[PDB]
Parts: structure tokens; sequence; C-alpha cells
RNA sequence: GUACGUGAAAUUGCUGAAAGGGAAGCAUUGGAAAUCAGUCUUACCUGGGUGAGAUCAGUAGUCUCUCGAGACUAUGCA
RNA sequence: UUUCAAUGGCCCGUCUUGAAACACGGACCAAGGAGUCUAGCAUCUAUGCGAGUGUUUGGGUGAUGAAAACCCAUCCGCGAAGGUGGGAACGCCCUUGUGGCGUGCACCAUCGAAGAGCAUAGCUGUUGGGACCCGAAAGAUGGUGAACCAUCUAGUAGCUGGUUCCUGCCGAAGUUUCCGGAUAGCAGAAACUCAGAUCAGUUUUAUGUGUAAAAUGAGAGUU
RNA sequence: UUGAGAAGCUCAGACGAGUAGGCAGGCGUGGAGGUUUGUGACGAAGCCUUGGGCGUGAGCCUGGGUCGAACAGCCUCUAGUGCAGAUCUUGGUGGAAGUAGC
RNA sequence: GCGAAACCACAGCCUGGGGAACGGGCCAGGCAA
RNA sequence: AAAACUUUCAGCAACGGAUCUCUUGGCUCUCGCAUCGAUGAAGAACGCAGCGAAAUGCGAUACGUAAUGUGAAUUG
């Protein structure tokens, strides 16, 4: 019920409703990234632990 | 796969209630975002109307 | 390390934001007042004939 | 805010480090030289002392006018005449720090930069002057004893038709 | 050639990560082996009956002991046969009747990751295929 | 890392200046006998993977910035920590009331906007 | 302004510009004229004084959470 | 951006032709405009189940579109009807490494005599269907005053003209051979087994120009 | 050392003609379910323009002028989806030409 | 005064050679107002 | 070499009616129902309005009357 891995299967491939398409970079609408771009260490709904 | 065995139910007024339920082997089930797309795709398209 | 590090940035990083935003309100920056196409188009118009 | 807020890949350690600059074997202070540039080009000047690039060089106040001024040796045409003594002079006070140009420095009170009434005048200071005066007293001397050197210095260098400035040594 | 399934098995990609990991950083061949074999067609993985790997295990000499079979594909069982042996089995896929017939007499059914955390570099496991032929 | 571009003018199609029914967007000649597609001496050129950029410098602004293009307010929030590499674009159809609130945000934030003065006009 | 929403291209007239020995045409390299790109010392650090505030009180209360973590209300500004 | 200066550059598409020569098609601009829809077959891949498999003929049901979704009765379809060595992988070692001792999958050799489908979706291919688009006198039926009209008709084509965005990789053959073809070959695409193995529009050595056995290189061979 | 979009990041070397043809990744149009708590009378879509940019490119973003009511980015679904030709269909418009001439 | 249709890739000095026509574009030439 | 003429580019005005937005229309599928005429149908022609250009409506009881309603408008 909490995968950081199939979590992140989904919101980081398929579709998540806070990346942003870019030309070079994916940047992430959710409030809670330290580092505003869609990644995976940044994500904040894949990394279970996270600050 | 282990993961939260009891959840909580809510009354009218929003206050949590002793009872509990064990949560339900469906919710243990594989997560396939390309399984349900391609179902998704499918089963949308019979309540369709011919031109 | 990588987690730590990526709060520290964030806060060195939202300082800057917040000190930026006190400066800015000290100086007595012009205004931005906007531009409308009704009315320059009607005074525009309003004017030749004038 | 001190904590590096991006990534900022910080400059490898370069391996260069700088070592003394050699200059012309002509380049010898107390040499007649050909100023090639700047608002003072086609004079004549002696080389007081070297520097870390250019040449410390004046010409005789009291003859061409020439101040004290750093002089790069590649805008400098080496010339064979006699050499002048210039032990006489003291060059240990000619340093970057004497020919550095004035910090952009004194700030005004933000009222005087409106209507223009903060100008100041950066007119060379006497003792620049002294300075070259003491010179000028510790080479105008020197110069004299050489025949047509201080008329030399006075002549402007200059180019006739034909003149080809390999074949002819300067 | 083949280095990225075709598949799109969200859990086989996550399979092939743990052996593209275990490949590279073990001096075994299981490893690059089953790798491979995780980029393998759906045609190219047979299905490999129960009563072939009860008679591959109990072959010849027996002397069983308590190898492991791992195979890359599914498992189907064999009602042609009634007296299945112990096994323990990993497999990408079981079939309903097949889980049960090893669970209740013998041994245990394993997925390919409850193998690695016990051999990850191929420790004592017979590494089946199904007849290819069809 | 400096922006330097393999090449400044557009690839424009061949004899897309005689005709005005044939646009100026760049159509691969596919003629059979095509001179100029056989790469002839006084012929133009051709798009090849040979032009491409810097793969540090695509998409980069000659100032070195990458342009993102900002719709709302909540966009120009998250430039915040890539202030140095990117650059604010304004929406062309974003209002003048919240152009402003995009600018004046921006601009303590400490990113650069690059059509800020767009539709709008100051006063002081 | 009823030849009436937007009013594209072809096409034609007027004006301004440069050019104009049987073509034109485009490509490179510039020049010239004409025109846009974008400008920014300013902030940082340090020193003191002056009044402050609070996430600080050898301090007092309430609220939601989980002792202390928040949002505040007094009170003093060490 | 216009213009100039110096260097340059034979009109595009089709077809023809090795190539051109050509002959065509092109007064200009806008819009419209041509591998599509479907049944059958085979292949590759993906998914669900797996000695099984397939709810949608139909019935049950669905209060918020109820032509959806959800559920299953009786059939039915398609499936179902032993030794030897080489071998993948592993263990035991043990002079370790080297290798041996083994256990030996898929499969191949040998001697011989422990089922893998079904269904859906896609891709490419093929056969029909108006069948990529356009173009050959028709003919027939039935009417109107030899003529003319309307439909059957999406009648017929090996042929003609056309068939629409970008980049990247690989890239022939252009012809043997038998005989309109089946071969082959070239190019691929997959599956295999090996570099401690074989090779070469190669060159030597030498035996009688061929053949056989050294160098120079390259991993080579299959289905 | 922060460099886990492991579909990422990084390192090394060689290489780059191309028809028929084979393979792969993309750009664009109409509409469809999800989404951007998206944009819009403080001006959507469109249009022109020697404004500025982005991409090898298909294409894209933006400034100004007109304009006046709608529209879009992203993930998938889908098809009457991309033109320079077809003596192509339709409409428009020139030279020929104030000519043949009446 | 009233006013077409045909036609139209675009043009239009030749001299020669330019191998496949090449002259209607290419190079040597003159001409070129 | 300027004008004239020829040429390109820009401004402006014509010309043209694409594009964009919609839309009392088309097409497609499903669904319910059973109803013409010798008691003169379908069709046609001629008429008719305080005035109609088409267009509908109507039949010398003519852009309709009776009756049941609604309840104050027709509208150039």
């Amino acid at each position: 019920m909490q995968q950081d891995e199939v979590i992140w299967q989904v919101v980081g491939h398929e579709f998540c409703s806070y990346r942003i398409k870019g030309e070079a970079q994916n940047f992430c609408r959710n409030e809670y990234n330290v580092t505003g771009l869609c990644n995976r260490q940044s994500c904040p709904l894949a990394n279970s632990r996270y600050a | 796969a282990a993961a939260r065995p009891t959840v909580s139910i809510y009354n009218k007024d929003g206050s949590v209630s002793s009872e509990t339920l064990a949560l339900p082997f469906v919710f243990k089930a594989p997560i396939r975002p390309d399984l349900v797309r391609s179902v998704h795709t499918a089963v949308a398209k019979n309540k369709r109307q011919p031109y | 390390g990588r987690q730590i590090h990526r709060c520290k940035q964030r806060l060195t990083r939202l300082t800057q934001y917040l000190l930026k935003a006190r400066r800015l309100a000290l100086k007595h920056q012009p205004a931005l007042i906007p531009i409308k196409p009704k009315q320059a188009h009607r005074e525009a118009s309003r004017e030749r004939k004038a | 805010k001190y904590y590096p807020a991006y990534r900022e890949n910080v400059p490898k350690k370069a391996r260069k480090a700088v070592r003394p600059t050699k200059l012309r074997a002509s380049l010898a202070p107390g040499t007649v030289c050909i100023l090639l540039a700047g608002r003072f080009r086609g004079k004549r000047v002696v080389v007081l002392s070297q520097l870390e690039d250019t040449l410390v060089v004046t010409g005789p106040y009291k003859v061409n006018g020439v101040p004290i001024r750093r002089v790069n040796h590649r805008y400098v045409i080496a010339t064979s005449a006699p050499k002048i003594d210039v032990s006489g002079v003291s060059v240990e006070k000619f340093t970057k720090a004497y020919f550095a140009k004035q910090k952009r420095s004194g700030p005004v009170k933000k009222d005087e930069a409106f209507f223009a009434e903060n100008a100041p005048k950066n007119a060379l200071p006497a003792e620049r002057i002294a300075d070259q005066k003491a010179v000028d007293a510790k080479l105008l001397p020197a110069i004299k004893a050489i025949p047509n050197m201080k008329e030399y210095l006075a002549a402007s260098f200059a180019l006739s038709n034909g003149d080809r400035p390999h074949l002819m040594k300067f | 050639q083949r280095s990225k399934p075709a598949s799109e098995n969200v859990y086989l990609k996550l399979l092939v990560k743990l052996y593209r990991f275990l490949a590279r950083r073990t001096d075994s061949r299981f490893n690059k082996a089953i790798l491979k074999r995780l980029f393998q067609s759906k045609t190219n993985r047979p299905p490999i009956s129960i009563s072939k790997i009860a008679a591959l295990t109990s072959r010849k000499s027996a002397s069983s002991q308590n190898k492991t079979t791992v195979v890359v594909g599914t498992v189907t069982d064999d009602e042609r046969m009634l007296t299945v042996p112990k096994l323990s089995i990993a497999a990408l896929r079981f079939t309903k009747s097949a889980r049960a017939r090893i669970l209740k007499a013998g041994g245990e059914v394993l997925t390919l990751d409850q193998l690695a955390l016990r051999a990850p570099t191929g420790s004592n496991t017979v590494l089946v295929r199904g007849k290819k032929h069809a | 890392v400096n922006i330097i571009k393999k090449r400044t003018k557009p690839f424009k199609r061949h004899q897309s200046d005689r005709f005005k029914r044939v646009g100026e967007s760049w159509r691969k000649p596919r003629g059979i006998d095509s001179c100029v597609r056989r790469r002839f001496r006084g012929t133009i050129s051709m798009p090849k993977i040979g032009y491409g950029n810097n793969k540090k410098t695509r998409y980069c602004m000659p100032n070195g910035l990458k342009a993102f293009l900002v719709r709302n307010v909540s966009d120009v929030e998250l430039l915040l920590m890539h202030n140095k590499t990117y650059a604010a674009e304004i929406a062309g159809n974003v209002s003048a009331r919240k152009r402003v609130e995009i600018v004046e945000k921006a601009r303590a934030l400490g990113v650069k906007v690059t059509n800020a003065g767009a539709k709008v006009r100051s006063q002081e």
C-alpha cells in the first residue's frame, strides 16, 4: 500500500498531475519539492521519508 | 506483502470511532498503469454511437 | 546527506527571497499601471475627430 | 545565505602559476626608446627602470614633457642610441601602486549628483611633478653631456617615403 | 542487442532492475543468465510443467537434497501425475492449480525476488527451461 | 560553456523564394534528379545532425538563460531555485492584470523575466 | 455605414526609399544606410550609536495537535 | 532589412534516358484534394488466464444516460489424443589458478523407440471485398421527343497522370543458375556456438598451374 | 560531491555519401476521457509585421498593430490529419490589353 | 465611346566551343547606354 | 547617371473573401406509435391579406369560423 518503487513507476512515468513538460527538464508543481524539478530524489510523492 | 492491517471508521460528526476493519485483500493487488490504460482504452469505446 | 543537502540549499535560497522582498519594499519602486485596448482605441478615435 | 544555494560547480585547480616576465635585451634601463601608441606616440623617451610588464619611462619635462608612465614593452621600439646613465635616480619608489589608477571612490550624497554640483578634478598632484622634477634634476644633467642627445629627445620620430623599418634598424 | 525488455509489466521492470544490479555487481553466471532471460519474449519463455520439474530434480540418481529449481516463465501443473514430490521452486508466475499443488504436499513456491535474497549468486539452484519447439 | 551556435541563418526551403504557394518551412527535396538535393556548388545547405549545438547550451538564450514559460503566478514561484539558469517567459495571453502580479513577484524572487514590459506602463 | 463579423494571399493604384549597359533570381563574406536586440555598484561583509521586535524573557495564558510542535493573546526589550 | 562589392549557381515535378538529350505537366493566389473502412489468413510483440480457454446469441441487472458498467445458465468453438557424448547453470574441491570430480536445462548429435494452447489489443504481410486517387468505346433495362434521358454502376485498366511533415541508422541488387516462375546471391531480422574456432577477391613455404602445410590480419561459423 | 527522471548520471574509442528498400525517434491538425485548483473584455482565437528569441529540422515561444469571445500546455484515446504539381475540383485574379475590335 | 479570346515556368545580342541538345541560361568572348 | 519607363522593399488605399469564432441546418444510431381515397386522396391550377416581394397560411365562412382554454397584446 506504500511503496516508493511502484508509486514512482506510476507518477514518474505514466502521469503525475504536477509535472510540467519543459524543453530540457521537467518541473514539479508540488508544493513540497525541495528542488522544484521532477526527479526521483526530489519528488515528494515517491519518497516515503521527505523533508 | 505487509501493510496497515486496520482502518478506522469516521462517524457523521467527524470523530473517529473505536471500531475498525481489516484492510481487504484486494487493497494489496498489483498496481498496473499499463494494464489499466489498455483496458480503459477499450472499455471507453463501448458507449459510442455510429456516424 | 543528499536530503539534508537539499534542505540547506532551500533555506539559503528562501532567505535570499525574503531579503529581496524586504529591500524592494524599502525602495520607492514605480507602479506598473497597465494598458487597456478599448480605452486606448476609443481615445485614439475621439482625438482624431477633435 | 552562505550555504551554496545551487550546484555551482567550482573551478578545478588550474595549474598556472605566475612567473617573472622576460623583457628584451635592449630594454635595459637607460635606453632611448620610440613610444608607439598613446596620446604621446612618436616621442623619444629614456627607460628609467623596468616593471612587471611595462617600462617605467619618462622624457625630460623641460625638453619633451613626457611624465613618468607605464608603457608596455610591446608598444616601445628599442633604439640603439648610446645609453644614458639612469643609476642616479631613485627607481624603487616607482611601483604599481604609484602608477595605479585612482580607485573608483569618493561617494557623494544623493542630492549633489543631481544638478551636477559635485564634479571634482583629479588634477596632477604636485609631488607627482616634484617626483618628476627630481627625476629631471637627475636625468637632465645626465643627458646634456651626450652631444645632440637633448635635441634628439626633443625631435619627433617619423617616417619619410621609402622607409622600410626592417632594413633600417632603430 | 536485447538490453531492455519489450514488456510493460511494471513489476518486471522492477525485477530486471534488481537483476541488472546483481548481474553487474557479482561474478556469477546465474545472474547474467537470469537477466538475459528476463528480456526474452513470451514466445521464447515456454511453460515448464510441474511433472517436468519433478522429473529433473528426481532424475537418475535422484538425491534431490533441498536444491531450488528456478525458471523464468510459468510453471503449469500436470494433473496426469497424482503424487507431486517436495519442491522448492522460483518462477515469474505459477498457476493457481500448480501453486496449490506444490504448497499442499511438500515445500514452497517462490518468486524471483525471494530466490535472490536467498541465493543472490545462484547458490545451489537448478535453472531449467521448458521445451522450446512447441 | 558559453552560448555559441553552429549557425545563425535559418534553413529555407529550396525554391521557396520563387513561389508564394511554396512555404518557407524546410521540406526535404525528394526530386530524383534534384541537383540541389545532390549537394552541388552554389546551392543551399540542408539540415543535418552535424548542425546540433552543444548539449550543455541547447535551448539557451544569448545571455545564457533558458526560457521557461510561466502561465500564472504559481509557475513563477517554482523558478525560485533555478533563477541563474532559467528566465520566466510570460505567456502571450496572460492579461495585463496578472502580468504585473507575475513581474512584481518575480522581481523579489530574484528570477529574470524576459517580456516584463508588455501591455503594461510604468508610473512615477 | 446595410458592397456591413475577422478581412489573409494573388492582384491593382498612390506615396517615400534605394536601385535600374539585353534579365532577374538566390548563396557566402562583409560594408553602408535604415533599425532592434540589453545594458548597470550593489549588494556583501564589518564597526558603533540610536529607537525598536520575539522565533528572546533566571517570564505569564488560550487554541489544535503529539511532554513539545505549531498559531496566537498579554507583559518586559535584558 | 534593402542595396552594393568580389566569388559563384543552366527550370522545377514527372517520365525518358547509364546519364542527359528529352518530350511533357506549370499564368498567379486561396481553399478542397488521394493506403482508407471492413471480413479472412499467417507472423512478430504486449496482456490475462494456462490443459485448458473465450461474459456481451441470450438471461440477470443497472434509480445519479440505463445503448455503459456489473454478474452467469445451457450449449458451443479452438486445444488436449530409454542409454551415449556435446552442451546452459550450479556444487564439491584443490596446485588453489589450471583443471578435475560431478549434477546436466534448451537442444544437437548419436544408439533409439512427463502436452501449450485459447482469447483480447497492436504491428507488418497477404487475399477478398467499390479497395490509394484519377482517367477506355461500353453494354443492359426503362423512358422522352437515328437522337436524347435516367438507373443498374463503385461495369471493365497490365496502362496514363498524381499520391501531402522532419531528423537518425542500416542500404543493396542492378543477375548468376536452372527455368513467366521457382532458386541463388546481395542486404537485413531473429535464434543458436563458439575466439583454447575458424577464417581471408591474402601472401608465402613445399609436394605434384593446382594441391597441401608459415606469415599477415580479422572472432568465426551455422539455422 | 550531493551526478537515483537506473527510462538517470558518467566515461572511452571509432565512425558519418546514398536510390530501391528496411528500422527508429519525433513535429503538426480536428475531436475524445483525465489534468493544469490553466489562460481570457485589464482582450480568446485569428491576421499582418525588416520586433526578440528556441530547435539540426518538422516546428515553437514571445513583442508591436489589428482584433473581439473563446482557448490551450501535459498523459493517454481517436481519425474525413500535413500538398507545389494530378492538361487536378471550386472561387478569385493578372499579363496579353485598352489589344483583337465594335 | 463601348470593349474580347487565344496564349503564358521564366526569360530573350550573338560568336564559337562546350563531348549528352547544348542555346535559353555554362565557360571564353565581344557587345552591352 | 535624375524624370519618364522598368525593378525590389516598406506605408496607405482598393480588390478579393481565405482564416478564426458560431450555427433555428445536414448526417448517423437508438426509441415509441399505426393514421390516406368514390364521405373525392396525393397532385395541379386559380383565387384570398387593411399593404406583402418570396414564403407560409387559407377557400367566396379565404393569411380562416365554432368550441375549449390562456388572459392584453399584433407589430414594417
